[PDB]
């Protein structure tokens, strides 16, 4: 070997850079000369104490390439020639101005079955319309006993709390609701959140980290997508309700992990939901439970539209299939504004997860608590719903008749299709892939590939022409239905530039439990005629 | 086989000597977003003298025993500090509290000090203390060949060699002693 | 009997319960008016230090607790493992969390847990009523026995004292429950927008001074879902190191490159900007698309202002955009309660985007953003909370209309001024007296948040326990959120407390501090340059008439 | 403007003055002993620990002072 050669330059170049090295080494020599062993050990340690101290700061290597060969004259020129971009581009702000000028506004009345609307800054006024776009399905918050509980809570507790959940904010009435929800749905406990849209992005990242694995559905709503992005963990996908694909994917992951010989097994999850927000069909539970038990996976179900619509009483998907929520589902995320009738959201699970959630959840620790009258009003509705179950029976009966009326027809077979389920309370309609081509000349795959490439390249302007034409055509059908007949229906409002998964414009009709069979039957016929008149010509 | 849409897969080692791979764009933003709390207290007030105080107290406490000779009292306090320093700085990997995404979960505390910047004052102080302690101990109390040899081979391979800039971001894997390290 | 009991409402005549919630003024000499700071730069802050041995003792204590803490768990989980089934694998399923990630909450915070969360019943006025519990095991579970004792509070957020149960605001809310209901229609983009929402949007816009405004339903929701609308992988965001969590969650979701700068340095920022513009994007060396500067109107932990006159000049020389958050200053600071844009005299059109919430001052949950015209039009369509989330109820909105008008001076003649001078006077009086007794306090001489520093770790739980018996409520923080050396207790003033309660507060805190050896001051705190230790009677007799003058305050 | 619903705990000084305490021979030790019974206790981390650990720590401080002090004489 020749390793000794380089060490010589080092310790000679070290001593010459040091202002005096010959003398100090000579002094150490003569004082400890008995045995060389000693003199070697101390000549070393002190000197690298000196050389390391005398050195200069050194910065790490980053991605950005340094430019140390630039004089100050250049740096003043480069900084002056810079030209930024506008904060938000005003290039195409007028093209999408119709969607904000068509928003109906209600005038000095509660959102009920019969309201009065005006559109486009008080330019046009329509009176005594039939509402079919409301998102509440039971209408129990409008009864007298709920109102009296609200007024008394307001008088004795004021309007809103003024402290975070941490200390002063949680109060006696809060805890009462948590005990009450847990008892009603058969879970050990529950946690209240400020807003439903901030529930999934605030609980999923708490239990998920890098190195985990998550298996999610082919198409899910936006909040689920935001939760997956913030999770920072590997994410797979499987076809929409295809158990063979789920089995094949789970078999592959397990075999690879066994062969890996890893010390500590990571956390695994399965993410799906109940009645889908965009499609509105039902997910099979028994297959999911049997698969999660054999392959050792945890289950996560996000039911929002099925809390008060499914089952013989209104306890959700678990009751509908005749199972128990304690062992079937690990984590449940729901909402209160859709069915119960007040703002907020909650999470259901066993005791251990709730305890970890009180400290490790960002939306709960660093935010204020809900107002008092919201909590008391919901607790009253839960007690009323448990006492009697007539509203749920009526809602289920109307939903079945509505879907049967629009899906048993024959003359709309070449224009629209139904993509819902008989148990769902909202009916969605789309256009057949053949008719859309004849008037716009594009398909779903071409739209998805165009937008994905557009997002990846990070262009400053995002605009698709055929997609805008389909939206304008759908809005034309809605406007025609309202002008000639007093029926108000809405279209599925989406923001395309925020979506990652394939999606297509649609049209939806709502319902609730306070209508009558005669009124709903006539609204069905009027919408049928409106769809034909615009399309046939 | 199939690969995921978003992949954050930790990778093990395949060689005896391996280096933690440089982080990507997403990892860089996570680390830079939040100032760290493990390595912040090194620069704070009164965080340099405390090492001098601990050495003094340990020497007095060990000297309190009646039957201990001055040679073995120095060796004991050198043993306690070197072992204690190595455990705290170079052994526990990651962060105690919850850092976002667990980005700081493959580096030690020493390489986490002052944003991986080298040759900073704090690193100058912490590498200059044990050298002084070993020099004063071996000059103050006369040692034989066996004890001088042993204490040297603790001081060097325990307090100086790990802290050197060369050994930065280096992981040693032996098929039996330590498990396959996390390289990414 | 193991649950939190549901408390009954106390019964009394009308006059008695109008004095529990909002105390009347003693004398007309207890009012002060704020003056503008136009044309004067902001001096660098001055900080105080305690002697060396206090810091040395704190390091020794944490070292002892940490060493003892790890030892307990290793012996437990390795040898006696049948009482810890919730931290080990059970038949093929990984545990919910790991030991290291939870080494702090279990082992250094559990013993002090009785102070942190307290059940309360009643309206949070100037006296707050608390239920009683008795601690079992070591804070494993709590037993409740059914009594109520009032306590004076310094924790709740009612700056201007709108948290009342009998008055004009509550009359307007009760009338709404008849005309409207408590149910929201749905997403604002399809159905659920009423004229009430439009009126509040216009009123907020006129009040703050910008051209137009939008209204949301959660302060966390407002900030978290805002940044991804106009940022991408090609942008750069420069943010302070002491900002709120809601802002940070918006940025990490957006994905833009993030660079941070040390707090309070207006030089190192300039070195950061000149460097970043020249370097450009990574791995490609191309110019940045846009540069954004984020800051905060007032920091709660430190209680120091942001130098807006400097930031406005910097955002003009280098062509950078600016973003400001005023949640704790919108309604209670400035000469006429409008915010940082008023106290510093800067024109409102210089800032690009404004933000705020309603909880802290006006007394309702919500939030607003204000910007120019074309900025709002694009954001009304690019945002996701408008089209997917829910809408806010009516009673929360009805109060916000009947409060933004009182302070503005329309519905009530002379109550806004008589609610913006009192909070100014109290903050001036408490801060000067505590500095004179000998404590160490931070602030900017006007912030309602007054932090007091306690350094030793055992001294914090003792101080908190000792004063709930003395009938006063406080809140404390610890290492996971503050530096290792510096721990503090935080005070929140209100417009209801009067001079007498401050006197009653000052006497008790004086005796407690003397027992625990808490007054460790120096000459840097005072203005003459010499240490001071005054008697309690001299402080109470002289301070109320000397707090109005400015020359006595160091900063 | 002079009626509320809070009961005022009297200050620590006030209680003694009412009950009639104004004496001072062994009277100046009850209080001086109590003052010494807070300096030692507070600065050490005694509240955050457990009963078994605090028992060992108290014993440790006693023996260390004893050995240091008696060895001073001998
Ligand atoms: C004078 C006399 C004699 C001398 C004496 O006094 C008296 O001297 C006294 C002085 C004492 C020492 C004082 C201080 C320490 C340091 C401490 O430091 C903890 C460090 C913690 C964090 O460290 C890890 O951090 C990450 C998370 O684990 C790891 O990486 C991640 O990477 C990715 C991140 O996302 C993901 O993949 C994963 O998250 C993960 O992989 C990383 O590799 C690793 O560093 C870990 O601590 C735990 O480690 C074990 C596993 O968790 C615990 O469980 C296991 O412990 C035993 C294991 O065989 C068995 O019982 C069972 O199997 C099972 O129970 C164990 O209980 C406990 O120690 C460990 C104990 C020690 C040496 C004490 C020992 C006892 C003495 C020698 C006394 C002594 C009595
Ligand atoms: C052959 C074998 C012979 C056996 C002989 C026995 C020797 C006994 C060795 C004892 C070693 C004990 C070392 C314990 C260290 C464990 C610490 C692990 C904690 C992990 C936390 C990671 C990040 C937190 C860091 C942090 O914030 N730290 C700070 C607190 O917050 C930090 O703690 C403080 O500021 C103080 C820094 C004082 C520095 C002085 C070190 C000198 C050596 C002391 C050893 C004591 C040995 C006792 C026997
Ligand atoms: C007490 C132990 C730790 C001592 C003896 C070991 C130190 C190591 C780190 C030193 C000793 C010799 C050094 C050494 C020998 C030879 C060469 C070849 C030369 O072209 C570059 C430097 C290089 C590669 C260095 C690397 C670092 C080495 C291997
Ligand atoms: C008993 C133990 C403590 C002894 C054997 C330990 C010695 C280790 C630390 C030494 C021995 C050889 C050294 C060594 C060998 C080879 C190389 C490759 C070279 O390119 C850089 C230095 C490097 C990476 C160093 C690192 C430190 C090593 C691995
Ligand atoms: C020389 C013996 C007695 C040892 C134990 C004493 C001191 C050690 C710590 C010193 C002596 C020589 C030093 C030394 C030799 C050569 C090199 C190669 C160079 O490219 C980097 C520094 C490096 C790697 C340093 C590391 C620290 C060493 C190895
Ligand atoms: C209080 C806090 C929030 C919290 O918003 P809420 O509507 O009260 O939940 C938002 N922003 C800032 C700056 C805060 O301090």
């Amino acid at each position: 070997v020749t390793t000794s050669s380089y060490l010589w330059y080092y310790f000679n170049l070290v001593l010459t850079q040091i202002p005096g090295g010959q003398f100090i080494v000579s002094y150490i020599k003569k004082s400890h000369h008995d045995d060389p062993y000693r003199t070697t050990v101390e000549i070393g340690l002190i000197l690298y104490g000196i050389i390391y101290y005398l050195s200069k700061p050194q910065q790490k290597k980053s991605l950005q390439a340094q430019k140390p060969n630039l004089s100050p004259q250049e740096i003043d020129a480069l900084i002056e020639d810079w030209e930024p971009e506008p904060l938000v581009d005003p290039s195409a702000t007028d093209e999408q101005s119709w969607r904000v000028a068509k928003t109906p506004v209600t005038m000095e009345m509660p959102i009920q079955n019969h309201i009065t609307i005006t559109r486009n800054n008080l330019q046009e006024k329509y009176t005594n319309v039939f509402n079919l776009a409301s998102n509440n399905f039971l209408q129990l918050s409008a009864t007298e006993p709920v109102k009296e509980v609200v007024k008394t809570t307001i008088k004795n507790y004021g309007v809103g709390a003024c402290g975070p959940a941490g200390f002063y904010g949680n109060q006696d009435v809060h805890y009462t609701l948590e005990y009450d929800l847990a008892q009603f749905f058969g879970t050990q406990g529950s946690v209240l959140y400020g807003q439903d849209f901030c529930a999934a992005p605030s609980v999923l990242p708490a239990f998920t980290k890098r190195g985990d694995v998550i298996v999610a559905d082919d198409q899910v709503s936006l909040p689920v997508q935001n939760a997956l992005q913030l999770s920072r963990s590997t994410v797979y996908y499987f076809n929409h309700n295809d158990m063979n694909s789920l089995e094949c994917l789970l078999n592959e992951l397990t075999e690879q992990e066994k062969l890996e010989k890893l010390p500590a097994i990571p956390r695994k999850f399965i993410v799906t939901e109940g009645i889908f927000h965009n499609s509105g069909d039902l997910a099979p539970l028994p297959e999911l439970t049997k698969l999660k038990n054999k392959y050792k996976f945890r289950l996560f179900v996000d039911e929002t539209f099925s809390i008060g619509v499914l089952g013989a009483t209104g306890r959700g998907l678990s009751e509908h299939f005749n199972m128990d929520r304690a062992t079937a589902i690990d984590i449940t995320v729901g909402s209160m504004a859709t069915a119960l009738g007040s703002t907020g959201g909650f999470v259901l699970g066993d005791s251990v997860m709730c305890l970890h959630q009180r400290i490790g959840s960002n939306a709960y620790c660093f935010s204020a608590c809900l107002p008092a009258y919201t909590v008391t009003s919901v607790s009253k509705v839960l007690k009323l719903m448990d006492s009697n179950n007539d509203a749920v029976q009526t809602l289920q009966k109307l939903s079945k008749s509505l879907h049967d009326s629009f899906a048993s027809d024959d003359s709309l077979r070449s224009y629209v299709i139904v993509t819902s389920s008989p148990v769902s309370a909202v009916l969605h309609l789309q256009l057949t892939p053949a008719y859309r081509s004849r008037k716009f000349g594009y398909t779903c795959e071409q739209l998805f590939e165009t937008m994905s490439a557009l997002q990846k390249k990070s262009q400053t302007n995002k605009f698709i022409e055929p997609y805008e034409e389909e939206e304008k055509f759908l809005q034309s059908i809605v406007d025609h239905a309202l002008i000639n007949y007093n029926v108000l229906i809405t279209r599925n409002t989406i923001v395309l530039k925020q979506e990652t998964l394939p999606i297509v414009p649609s049209l939806k009709i709502c319902c609730n439990a306070a209508m009558s069979p005669e009124e709903l039957k006539n609204a069905c016929e009027s919408v049928k005629q409106s769809i034909l008149a615009c399309c046939q010509e | 086989t199939t690969e995921p849409v978003k992949d954050h897969r930790r990778r093990r080692a395949a060689a005896i000597i391996s280096h933690v791979e440089p982080e990507t764009f997403e990892d860089e933003n996570d680390q830079q977003l939040l100032p760290n709390m493990n390595a912040t207290w090194v620069d704070q007030r009164g965080a340099w003298i405390i090492h001098v105080v601990i050495i003094i107290l340990l020497k007095l406490f060990y000297n309190l025993f009646p039957g201990v000779t001055t040679e073995w009292s120095w060796t004991l306090t050198n043993m306690t500090y070197v072992i204690g320093s190595y455990v705290m700085f170079h052994l526990i990997k990651g962060t105690p509290f919850d850092f976002n995404g667990g980005a700081y979960d493959n580096l030690t505390m020493w390489e986490q000090i002052d944003d991986e910047t080298l040759y900073t004052p704090s690193r100058k102080f912490l590498i200059s203390v044990p050298i002084a302690l070993f020099l004063v101990s071996t000059h103050y109390a006369h040692y034989d060949l066996k004890l001088f040899s042993w204490n040297c081979f603790l001081t060097t391979f325990g307090a100086v060699v790990p802290k050197l800039p060369v050994t930065h971001r280096l992981r040693i894997s032996i098929p039996g002693i330590t498990g396959r390290a996390q390289i990414s | 009997y193991t649950r939190v009991p549901l408390c009954e409402p106390e019964e009394l005549p009308d006059d008695i319960q109008k004095e529990n919630e909002y105390g009347t003024l003693d004398s007309p000499g207890h009012l002060y008016q704020v003056k503008s700071r136009h044309g004067k730069p902001l001096p660098e802050p001055v900080v105080d230090t305690p002697p060396y041995y206090i810091s040395l003792l704190t390091y020794l204590n944490y070292l002892i607790l940490i060493i003892l803490g790890h030892v307990h768990d290793f012996l437990g989980m390795t040898f006696q493992k049948n009482k810890h089934l919730d931290l080990l694998e059970h038949d093929g399923l990984a545990p919910w969390f790991s030991n290291f990630e939870s080494f702090y909450v279990r082992r250094i915070k559990m013993r002090i847990d009785d102070c942190f969360s307290r059940p309360t019943t009643g309206v949070p006025g100037r006296f707050i009523r608390c239920i009683d519990r008795i601690s079992h095991n070591i804070n494993e579970y709590f037993t409740y026995s059914g009594a109520v004792y009032p306590c004076m509070n310094l924790s709740s957020y009612n700056y201007l004292g709108f948290a009342q149960s009998k008055g004009q605001c509550t009359d307007a809310a009760l009338e709404s429950v008849d005309k409207y209901s408590i149910q929201s229609g749905g997403p604002r983009a399809q159905i659920g927008t009423t004229d009430l929402h439009i009126k509040a949007e216009k009123l907020v816009a006129r009040f703050i001074g910008k051209e137009d405004a939008l209204v949301f339903s959660m302060g966390y929701g407002t900030n978290a879902n805002l940044f991804n609308a106009f940022l991408d992988k090609k942008c750069l965001v420069i943010s302070d190191e002491l900002n709120h969590t809601s802002i940070r969650t918006g940025v990490r979701l957006s994905g833009a490159a993030v660079r941070t700068f040390k707090h309070g340095d207006m030089v190192g920022l300039e070195k950061l900007i000149r460097e970043q513009i020249v370097l450009g994007q990574p791995k490609t060396n191309r110019p940045w698309k846009k540069i954004l500067i984020c800051a905060e109107g007032l920091f709660s932990m430190e209680g120091t202002l942001c130098n807006l006159p400097k930031l406005v000049e910097l955002k003009k020389k280098y062509k950078c955009y600016l973003f400001i958050d005023e949640a704790h200053s919108i309604g209670a600071m400035g000469p006429t309660g409008r915010g940082v844009c008023e106290i510093f005299g800067v024109d409102p059109k210089d800032v690009d985007i404004l933000m705020g919430t309603f909880t802290k001052s006006f007394g309702a949950a919500g939030g607003y953003i204000a910007a120019d015209q074309w900025i709002i039009d694009r954001l009304r369509l690019d945002l996701t909370t408008v089209s997917y989330s829910e809408s806010m109820p009516a009673p929360v909105l009805a109060q916000t209309i009947s409060s933004l008008q009182t302070i503005s001076g329309e519905i009530c003649p002379g109550q806004g001024t008589e609610r913006l001078q009192r909070i100014a006077f109290n903050s001036r009086y408490l801060r000067l007296a505590l500095q004179r007794l000998g404590f160490i306090v931070y602030g900017v001489a006007d912030s309602p948040v007054i932090p007091l520093l306690l350094y030793c770790p055992s001294k914090m739980p003792a101080f908190s326990r000792m004063m709930l018996q003395r009938r006063i409520a406080v809140v404390v923080v610890a290492y996971p959120a503050t530096p290792l050396i510096e721990s503090r207790v935080r005070f929140c003033m209100s417009a209801s407390l009067t001079k007498e309660d401050i006197d009653y507060l000052l006497r008790h805190v004086s005796e407690v501090g003397d027992k625990l050896n808490l007054k460790s001051n120096s000459g840097k705190s005072s203005y003459d340059g010499k240490r001071q230790r005054w008697d309690i009677e001299e402080v109470i007799r002289r301070t109320p008439e000397d707090c109005k003058d400015d020359k006595y305050f160091v900063n | 403007q002079h009626k509320s619903s809070m009961v005022y705990i009297p200050t620590t000084k006030e209680a003694k003055r009412r009950n009639g305490k104004s004496e001072g021979i062994l009277n100046t030790i009850e209080e001086v002993v109590e003052k010494l019974y807070w300096t030692y206790y507070i600065h050490l981390p005694f509240y955050l620990m457990a009963s078994f650990d605090s028992f060992f720590l108290h014993v440790f401080f006693l023996t260390i002072f004893s050995l240091s002090f008696f060895g001073i004489l001998k």
